[PDB]
């Protein structure tokens, strides 16, 4: 679909979306596009951990697109970076 | 690139299989997953590495040690994507190591330590 | 992606890349596409239970498109049915 | 539709919230989900309808009550596919029935449970 | 992508992303998605040519996605309907 | 369904090839078409189908009869899309109707057509 | 979809999905699945014009799928290198 | 960027519009264009960069000057795709140069010009 420049450009729903491409990208035969989309994500979320948010989940939190979600959400804001678009 | 049979034993391994991929030669060839390819023909290495992989995302002791997202590429015949901290530039995927199809000298290791490995680190 | 007329067409990484394509299309703003995929993972499959493999899974197997596949590929063998591609 | 705001207390539910939604009335809103919606402005029922599957996918006690595949379609804000023995036509998802936005005359219906009511049964 | 309910949900630009979508289910194995696509297509325009407008462009415009567009938005405006977003 | 070779001769065709496909029989299988097609082997019909709208589009004379969106159709195998007062139902592209892989005994219709042929109209 | 590594791997029917997988991502709000899309375009085709074939064709030929097709089927054959899959 | 209101005439073109987008300064905004966006309202210049090109694929005159897929790119706001001879690493479609939304004052250059505009050449 379209990558947005930042998270406050998603709402929670597109954000399941891009990560629903994420995961089918994921079982293609090449990691071309995979690649690509990943970096957006790194990039946008900017969580220090990139993609471990989605390949190595935490153990406190359901290995799901809500969780990740969830994740995101509580660390950008809990270092008072812009959250999901309401 | 050159056709061939797989051959070797392979080795018991924990629930944490690939906590030493960036140490040293990396985890071993799972002896349950040597048992699968075990004279099996292979048209080439990468043929041998799909197939390898699949018959990980089939084995339930080792499967249930990766998440969805990984799970999910191993299905296809696609190495796990590593933690972030043992990537190396674009190879940001489990590699395998040869120390041929002989899985007793196959390991599986990190970008970044499979580069050590060939430099004597 | 390319829908096959038969199970037998697929190899089960293949059958994987069209549960994912379903996941995507599950999550999109409308079903219409949706929909359509499901009727022909029913078609091909033909379990009796239908679309109940993917949003009413066993507790036995694993909710996961890998749960999916093998949950397939025991069936249609235990009922005799050709499998996935070799 | 014409907008307004949700009310309603609802009612508490178990673990099977849905388990009777094929039968009678179907099932209630859950308290907890009114809670979160309650004095909420809204567009139009369809608009209340997407923000009230949504919250039930952030509902720890409900979501671990659907599959994976369902709890992502609420959280999109589609409702959860019905299982196929309760399916009518393209009709393959619960449905929200009217006894607007009151929540206390909102309930969660099958598609084929749904159909029977309004034909009086 | 998603499916909107209506041409005032569309901008221009985002109507050509629905044509390229068409175009690409156009050469696909099979017609399952790009029915669904075209009869959405033939919904929101409710130009009475439907499909025509696609497979069978006048002569007096262009055969491509903009000319598709230009069509539509000047039937639309003829016919006093309300046009593509702003 | 039963493998076989195309045969036939076909007829010469102008630059509006199928204008009386929905009309009597139909449009003949082009000459040009059926020189490409002779002595060929088919596991089926609708294998000789796609690889008759696939040397369609690769006719320049018969090509740039079809819009741009229906060419890209052949080019996959696939019949072009009829326009819209000609289709019947879910059958929206042009058929081949049968008077075998005899090219001078198969046509090419619109659905309309091809359902009212078969019903003595 | 797939992306194979060599034009022997593809059918001609094959390779204008991939050429309309071009265009969808070329009507994207970014190039950022598009560009890893003509590097493999580019790869595969071993053309010395590269993306020129897509985006600046030459009046001696159709600007379109099949002709971008043609093009590539009659340099590769006039060079000795393998052609589509039959 | 800050918002503003595009100025200038522009110059007239022929149909080689960017034939000398790789030399001096690049190809002037075409006044027909700079008609359609003087006195308007842009919330940064990279929404002018849009409505600039989206302008260009609906000047006929200008249109006909780019092949299909190009015209595609502009019709969505995105710059038109340069030769294979024009490109600089990863930019590979034309830039703007400015000489922020004074229409005089921009010029359409490819990536390898650009780069020489600014250093000094
Ligand atoms: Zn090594
Ligand atoms: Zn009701
Ligand atoms: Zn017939
Ligand atoms: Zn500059």
């Amino acid at each position: 679909m379209e990558l947005k420049n930042s998270i406050s450009d998603y709402t929670e729903a597109e954000f399941v979306q891009l990560l629903k491409e994420i995961e089918k990208e994921n079982v293609a035969a090449t990691d071309d596009v995979l690649d690509v989309l990943l970096e957006h994500f790194v990039k946008i979320t900017e969580h220090p951990d990139g993609t471990d948010l989605i390949y190595y989940p935490s153990d406190n939190r359901d290995d799901s697109p809500e969780g990740i979600v969830k994740e995101i959400k509580e660390w950008r804001a809990a270092n008072g970076k812009p959250g999901f678009k309401q | 690139n050159k056709p061939g049979k797989a051959t070797g034993k392979g080795k018991p391994v924990n629930n944490k299989w690939l906590n030493n991929a960036g140490k040293d030669l990396g985890s071993p060839v799972p002896d349950r997953i040597a048992n699968k390819l075990r004279d099996k023909e292979f048209k080439s290495f990468d043929d041998f590495r799909k197939k390898f992989w699949e018959e990980v995302s089939k084995d339930p002791e080792l499967s249930k040690q990766f998440s969805r997202n990984n799970n999910d590429r191993m299905k296809v015949g696609k190495a796990p994507k590593t933690r972030t901290q043992d990537v190396s530039g674009k190879r940001t995927s489990f590699e395998l190591h040869h120390e041929v199809y002989d899985m007793d000298a196959i390991s599986v290791v990190t970008p970044k330590r499979h580069i050590d490995i060939h430099r004597g680190k």
